[PDB]
């Protein structure tokens, strides 16, 4: 009887973008493994909470 | 700030004098020049002295 097209809140996209900005900005002298670890944490959180909304 | 590693820490920095050979340049075996250009860190990074000119 209906459909429900899904999206991600602009607030959520901005929050994730700001998280990645914190990643890059707060780096300085950290190893590369820590940076990629934080990136993977952010990506997994976002993409397992918003499964089809990301697509 | 992180203590810049000494050129003795790496060791084996032979004081080569040849500037170039076969067209290609000859890098100095001593990191004094690179340290002057931009200091290393305590763990082998390359914080580069900002060239404001």
């Amino acid at each position: 009887t209906a459909q429900c097209f899904l999206r991600v809140d602009d607030e959520s996209m901005q929050r994730f973008h700001n998280r990645v900005r914190q990643i890059l900005m707060a780096s300085g002298s950290t190893t590369f493994t820590k940076i990629v670890n934080k990136w993977n944490t952010a990506l997994i959180g976002l993409m397992t909470y918003f499964r089809e909304a990301v697509v | 700030k992180y203590d810049i590693l000494a050129s003795e820490d790496v060791e084996g920095q032979e004081a080569a004098t040849l500037p170039s050979e076969g067209g290609v340049r000859i890098t100095p075996f001593n990191l004094q020049e690179e340290m002057e250009e931009g200091h290393f860190d305590a763990d082998g990074n390359y914080f580069l002295n900002r060239d404001a000119q």
